[PDB]
């Protein structure tokens, strides 16, 4: 059926949204250590 | 390392060739970008260097290269692919570039495409019986886990099903070993050379159906795809392989689709190059070239993983002597030959026996791995069908009526054995539903004719008639 | 059976892929900011050094021209001819003896250069 | 441009000196006529130019001028009912400008400027193009032409002509970047034309003829290969294919091959109906004739501009056949070359990527969805010459790997004039199991299961000829003759097909069925009298094969009522014998 | 014995291609190595 | 009318020499080379460069040194010239006239290469030629326009049928239906490699019958330069394009042994360093020879034809041999001839079985001969192939197990070899062999001839072979 499609539909978009969350958590953090890593 | 060094100054284009004056700079090897007026950028590899210019082969068609505006840039000394676990499900073009539209991958670790040898000393002898689910193979052509077992095709021979079905039904059989019983799976690399649309249609297909496409990376090379890059297919394919196997415990199965294609990738390059040819053309480093893919399986000891390889080639004229299997059955450790006769009289998988061979069979068959009476079983039955193939030559030139009784029982076990044996559809056949099909047939014959079969296994499998079976 | 496993997959790759676009992305605006820091003299001259040392025999170093300013000594140090050229922004070329040869040293070169080696520690630092 | 100068003439190369910044590929023009000729290596301030025209007379220093663009076919209303050369000059054109001979030099627009095409929009204002949409449609000849946007081709419209009659040149749509979008463009002969998708064969090519539609069937997107030696009936097999097939267009492309032929289709075609349409044939029909005397290396652009052309018409949604007359010819004009070339020869002196660009070009065939979302196919069928019979040859193998059917055509079968003497041992085709449900839904139910029964009798006669031969037709056994007498009918009554009868010609999947089911009801019946002692020689004195004999010859229209009435004779007829 | 005169002279005639392509090859090598001599040396 | 002379002559090996200075020699150029000693021989320029000019000498460079040899310019195409009045001559293959008369006075100086016909241009052949052979005449018709080979063997009678063939060819214009008037007919006979006692031969069969009259005549001998050889098809076939279309005439254009001009042709280009072909052959032999067989044919609006008869010796009989095989390729059919024919002393000994007109059928029937020509010739071919299949079939059961259809069926096709197909030296006519062809049909009965209407059994069945 598509009960089981549209539960995985919503899951999928859930982990989307934590994971895009999680990334939002530490996004600067991350630029600014790549830009020190890139300078000499 | 961290800057662009753009060499102008090409003096020669010239089919698969470009020739750049001041690079002295390149390393032999190197891969670089040729950037074209339009700002198309193409790839290449450096093949020869000098203080006077650099032969580079490159990947791609040469149309609208000029030697005012084109230009040659380093990538890299040495041709390395970004290695991640998180392949596994992914889809990639020859030169190993993403083409399902997802993100380019993260790398764990970039290892370079050539490989290094694998130390005898720590190789591991490959023991692992793996169940195919093919009588032909399962019995008589017995396939190890570690082995390099490739398929000889023709021109319309049904060899793309057979590594499809091979791949659908392998397993190991914990059971018949005494080891661990775990059901892990196969992880499939699929490297296809110049493939077509159908044939690419249907693998996919395949895969999409059996649900495969999760444990699977594939490098795909199509047909309309540039010619040049088959030489870094396989060599992608093999490096994501052993990385995934002897650095994840994965135990991998390597397609390479059609080994024929990449040889003629080989002959064009060697052509243009002025190399002294082989038989029929073929660069006489053929054989090394094959032996660096090829090679590059088996197991290791203190790891858990393998790599298995089954290439596909088709003989041209359906001619083994022909270099590329000629060189491929000196490399390669057997061969599972079809057979256009038994093709055009319906059986499938169509599998001549005599002309195959696996090499390491001993080393996964026998008490304790699959059953005490394989290896004689196999022996008697290649036996019984040489006397079949022998007695229907001479019919063929004295008739039937001459034939005498053990001639005329011989002649309907090759029959029986063709159509029963060999011919089996796709149907997933136990090692013991196969060993049951083998005895019914040599049940056939006088119980004195069986001289390869030890006297005990005569009296403890002898007997039972084929009816029992079906009908 | 595996169409969910297969989707869920495909939607974390992508949006793994959509975070590392992002912080690419801000990395090239931020670089392209560069110019407009005080420190950007030494910036140029650094990368002007290692194009020159690069390039053995270099005849002529080729930079912006609101950049040549900053360039002035150091070319006349090293005895090798300046040119003005507007396309090339934050950053230095330099052209060999032979004029066949050149060295590029723009930021863009050096971001989409060593952005494939640094994809390992920019994902380990946001999802380690 | 750039401009250079002849420094070496030798053969059909020709070396340009002073031609530094030309590209690979791109056309020139060579010496004081402006002999078309394509680059195909770039050495210092040198250009390797490879002539598609006679090279003789020229000499050193003449200007040589690169045009800056590839070999490129000019696509648009204009091509059906025409008959063009190489590298699309319209032959008409030719004569009526230089008479009966052809003369190196000729320029002329492969689409006529002069006449006036009625055109209609279907964009708007304002509305979004990308490539491969119908901006409108014109009248062509009973087929509803879309001009289609250029592939490479993105933006929004502007302006929009009204409905009206206009020329090509006439920009019938403008963009808001200021492009000019025309009745017709341009595009590379060795570039695919881009697609949305490429789709599963899954419906039949029907050809007309029973062996290959039965036998060896080929799908609407698939790809043939039909190699024989001289006098096989590669030829005509292709015209009937042209004459009676379900391809909405056909592109005709003669390499290397007689005039006689191309005259033969444009005196005969002219006065044919389209199966479908119910128009002239000709009015489906695109010819590229470079003969075998015509210039060598205009058989490579003969390929590629036809290949190109059937892709347009894919693209404009139709059902395309595509028949290369003859590949080998491309093949030697490919050996030519890089013997002037001075490259490494592989097998027989064919250069070592032969196998490549045969490759490239089958590839085109398939059943695709279009750019404008459209479904179209191109079916590629290729005639091969091997030297001597011999199919151990380059040209052939290199082509049995990438082909998806195997007409295999036989110098015995033609020589006792068998036609149209198919190899049904030696060929072979992929897409029998794909067709089975179009079979199933569009013929009868159990017409896969016939086909097979066929095919198995076939075989056994085949093996039961050996020991024919060996020990005699008499001493065989009883059963085994009917085998033996069922296989000649089959060959005799059901295989062979004449190209030139009026009925034979054509053959319709139900005819095919209707034969093959009184062949086989034929058999049964016979199998069964046999059982019950009925002798050979009375079976075949029956007059009912007689009846099965000339079945081939009845009509289309008329052809049901025959096969009701010889099934009821059948039957009447072996129940008497008791 | 007609059948194998044929298989015979397919076989010899083969052979005598490869033989001629490799004279080709071996003739197109040896004039590279003397042009080469003769021009750059 | 002034020349110059190029002494700049840097290198001569084999049949090449190379010129310094020769910048504004044309390739594909004609030149002359005159040594010391005065002699001037010709050559061709077969590449040009900024440093050189290659020639290619017609014949031996004896005598020839790079101090005193100077190379001319003859003209930038290689011409010819043609006049009505080479009727009744005979020619070398270069033009030169070997028949002891003052050379002609050319009206035209055409190219010998020519230029290709245009397919828009052509048109069907539809019509016949009566060759006199029954053979040949029902059951393989010739039909103007065609170019139809003759396939010969080591020591069978090649040189005899094309004799034959060019003393009897006729147009046979009353048969057309409207009655025309009679139109011109040549025949332009190009030997090649000819020994001389074919060449008197040849010349005493078209002196004794008045023949040569009507034809002219390009012989080639076997001790002459051999591009003279390459060059005799070309000036055959340029004369032959410039009667048909120029004059209204149906020239029939016979070559004689084109295995020795692939001989000659595989001479020429070994000595050019070219990549060989399956047997030696250039690899752009079939290209060569369609430049001549490509030139036979019709053309909408004109009045005349150029019809062509190569005939060639296939090697150890083999039909697989480049030769015949790239013929087979090119021409519309094939006439062969047979050893057990020969063998059995039947003249010509031409196998119908696996001979073939693939343009017969257009130029027979109503208009066209009469309306039982293809029919016959059909039902012809089945009878024939079925007695050689039970003449094959005879080798297993014997004479004594054959049935009644049997030994019809065998009677027939050893009368049909000793009557349809030995006829010596007579000039059959259409409507003679056509009777022959019925007479021998009545021996099989009026319900076997399936292929015949029965309007056209009824008509002409029945008469037996009461003429011989
Ligand atoms: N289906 C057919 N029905 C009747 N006659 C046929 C048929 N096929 C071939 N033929 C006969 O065979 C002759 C030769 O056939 P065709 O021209 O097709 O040869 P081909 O195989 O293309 O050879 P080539 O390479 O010489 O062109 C035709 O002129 C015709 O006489
Ligand atoms: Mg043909």
């Amino acid at each position: 059926t598509e009960a089981l499609l549209a539960r995985y539909r919503e899951r999928a978009e859930a982990e989307a949204k934590a994971v895009r969350e999680k990334a939002m958590a530490r996004l600067d953090e991350a630029v600014a250590l790549v830009l020190k890593e890139v300078l000499p | 390392d961290l800057l662009k060094k753009e060499y102008t100054g090409i003096t020669y284009i010239s089919g698969p060739l470009l020739f750049v004056e001041n690079a002295k700079d390149l390393a032999y090897g190197a891969i670089v970008d040729i950037k074209d007026g339009t700002g198309r950028v193409r790839g290449g590899q450096v093949i020869e260097v000098s203080e006077e210019y650099a032969v580079i082969q490159v990947f791609e068609e040469t149309t609208g290269l000029d030697l005012a505006t084109t230009s040659v840039s380093l990538v890299e000394d040495v041709a390395r692919l970004g290695v991640s676990k998180e392949m596994l499900g992914r889809r990639f073009n020859g030169i190993g570039k993403p083409i399902d539209g997802l993100p380019p991958i993260t790398p764990e670790k970039r290892l370079p495409i050539t490989g290094l040898p694998l130390n005898p000393v720590a190789r591991r002898k490959p023991e692992q019986f793996i169940q195919t689910g093919i009588s032909t193979i399962d019995v008589m052509n017995t396939l190890v886990r570690g082995q390099k077992l490739p398929i000889f095709s023709g021109s319309g021979l049904p060899a793309n099903e057979i590594a499809a079905q091979i791949a659908r039904q392998a397993t190991v059989r914990p059971d018949l070993s005494g080891e661990g019983e775990k059901e892990e799976p196969f992880a499939v690399v699929f490297a296809a050379m110049g493939i077509t649309q159908r044939e690419l249609s249907y693998f996919i297909q395949e895969f999409e159906r059996t649900g495969a496409l999760s444990r699977s990376v594939l490098f795909l090379n199509k047909a309309d795809d540039p010619t040049i890059e088959r030489i870094l297919t396989p060599r992608m394919a093999l490096t994501v392989a052993e990385y995934l196997a002897f650095e994840h415990d994965y135990h991998v199965l390597v397609i390479l689709t059609d080994m024929t294609n990449y040889c003629e990738a080989l002959r064009e390059i060697g052509a243009a190059r002025e190399e002294i040819p082989g038989r029929r053309g073929y660069p006489g480093y053929m054989y090394t070239d094959l032996a660096t893919i090829y090679e590059r399986a088996g197991v290791v000891e203190g790891k858990k993983g393998s790599v298995t390889q089954i290439p596909i080639l088709s003989m041209p004229d359906d001619d083994r002597t022909h270099p590329i299997p000629d060189l491929t059955g000196y490399i390669t450790e057997g061969q599972i030959q079809l057979s256009r006769e038994l093709h055009r009289k319906g059986i499938y998988p169509p599998i001549d026996p005599l002309p195959s061979l696996s090499r390491l069979m001993n080393n996964g068959v026998g008490k304790g791995k699959t059953r005490e009476d394989h290896k004689q079983v196999s022996d008697q039955l290649y036996s019984a069908y040489a006397n079949g193939v022998d007695i229907r030559k001479l019919v063929a030139i004295i008739g039937e009526d001459a034939l005498t009784e053990n001639d005329r029982r011989y002649l309907q076990f090759a029959d029986a054995f063709e159509r029963f044996f060999i011919n089996q559809g796709q149907q997933n056949r136990s090692i013991e539903e196969s060993l049951q099909i083998a005895w019914a047939l040599l049940s056939m014959l006088p119980q004195g004719e069986l001289k390869r079969i030890s006297k005990d296994h005569i009296g403890k499998y002898y007997g039972q008639k084929l009816e029992e079976i079906w009908g | 059976e595996s169409a969910g496993e297969l989707l869920v997959a495909t939607a974390r790759t992508q949006a793994r892929g959509e975070v590392l676009e992002e912080v690419r992305r801000r990395v090239r605006e931020a670089l392209e900011a560069l110019p407009q820091k005080p420190e950007w003299p030494e910036v140029v001259r650094k990368l002007a050094l290692e194009a020159l040392e690069a390039l053995p025999g270099a005849k002529a170093l080729v930079a912006n021209p609101e950049d040549l300013p900053h360039l002035e000594a150091l070319a006349r140090e090293r005895g090798v001819e300046l040119q003005a050229e507007p396309a090339l922004r934050l950053g230095v070329r330099a052209v060999g003896a032979e004029g066949k040869t050149q060295v590029e040293n723009s930021l863009l070169a050096r971001l989409d250069r060593a952005w494939d080696a640094l994809s390992s520690k920019v994902a380990q630092a946001l999802w380690g | 441009m750039i401009q250079g100068v002849i420094q070496k003439i030798a053969g059909p190369a020709v070396i340009a000196k002073g031609m530094l910044g030309a590209r690979m590929y791109d056309i020139c023009k060579v010496g004081e006529e402006g002999l078309v000729g394509e680059i195909i290596r770039l050495d210092g301030d040198t250009a390797f130019v490879q002539v598609y025209e006679d090279t003789s007379g020229l000499k050193v220093g003449e200007p040589v001028v690169s045009t800056g663009l590839p070999l490129a076919v000019e696509l648009g209303p204009g091509m059906l009912n025409g008959i063009y050369d190489g590298i699309q000059r319209p032959l008409e054109r030719i004569r009526e400008k230089t008479g009966i001979y052809i003369t190196r030099g000729v320029v002329v627009h492969a689409l006529d400027r002069e006449k006036k095409w009625a055109w209609t929009p279907m964009v708007k204002p304002g509305d979004e193009v990308r490539g491969g949409m119908v901006l409108g449609t014109v009248p062509e000849f009973g087929f509803t032409h879309k001009i289609l946007v250029p592939p490479d081709v993105r933006g929004r419209v502007k302006e929009v002509k009204p409905a009206g009659e206009y020329t090509v040149e006439e920009p019938v749509v403008v963009l808001e970047d200021g492009t000019e979008l025309k009745m017709y463009h341009t595009w590379p002969v060795r570039r695919a034309r881009p697609v949305q998708r490429k789709l599963d064969p899954n419906t039949p090519f029907l050809t007309g003829m029973r062996i290959l539609d039965v036998l060896f069937p080929v799908a609407m997107g698939g790809t043939a290969a039909i190699p024989g030696p001289f006098g096989a009936g590669k030829s005509v097999t292709q015209q009937s294919l042209a004459k009676w097939s379900n391809a909405d267009v056909v592109v005709y492309v003669g390499c290397g091959e007689r005039g006689n032929e191309m005259t033969d289709v444009l005196v005969e075609f002219p006065e044919l109906t389209d199966p479908k349409t119910g128009g002239p044939l000709m009015h489906r029909t695109v010819l590229i004739a470079n003969t075998s005397n015509m210039p060598v290396a205009a058989r490579e652009a003969s390929i590629y501009v036809g290949v190109t052309i059937a892709e347009y018409f894919r693209d404009q949604g139709f059902s395309v056949a595509l028949m290369a007359d003859s590949t080998s010819r491309w093949a030697e004009a490919l050996r030519e070359i890089s013997s002037r070339l001075e490259e490494m020869p592989a097998e027989e002196g064919y250069p070592p990527y032969l196998a490549a660009r045969l490759a490239a070009f089958y590839e085109r065939a398939g059943k695709v969805i279009t750019l404008g979302g459209e479904e179209g196919a191109v079916t590629i069928v290729g005639a091969v010459s091997p030297p001597g019979g011999d199919m151990s040859e380059p040209v052939t193998q290199s082509t049995l790997r990438i082909v998806g059917a195997f007409w295999r055509l036989d110098a015995s079968l033609a020589f006792r004039r068998h036609f149209p003497a198919i190899n049904w041992n030696g060929s072979y085709s992929l897409f029998t199991s794909a067709l089975d449900p179009w079979y199933r839904e569009n013929v009868a139910e159990d017409y896969p299961e016939l086909r097979d029964a066929i095919s198995e009798l076939l075989q056994r006669e085949a093996g039961l000829q050996e020991i024919v031969q060996l020990v005699g037709p008499d001493a065989l056994q009883d059963a085994e003759r009917l085998v033996i007498e069922v296989g000649r009918i089959i060959r005799e009554d059901f295989l062979q097909q004449n190209a030139y009868h009026e009925v034979d010609a054509y053959c319709s999947m139900k005819k095919a069925y209707g034969i093959m089911k009184m062949i086989l009801a034929f058999y049964k019946e016979a199998e069964a009298a046999i059982k019950r002692g009925v002798s050979i020689d009375e079976i075949l004195q029956l007059p009912v094969l007689e009846r099965i004999g000339r079945a081939r010859y009845v009509s289309e229209e008329e052809f049901p009522a025959y096969f009701e009435e010889a099934m009821k004779e059948i039957q009447g007829a072996f129940k008497a014998l008791a | 014995i007609p059948g194998i005169r044929a298989q015979i002279r397919f076989i010899q005639q083969v052979l005598e291609q490869r033989e001629r392509e490799d004279t080709f090859r071996l003739k197109r090598i040896k004039g590279k190595i003397e042009a080469r001599e003769a021009e750059e040396e």
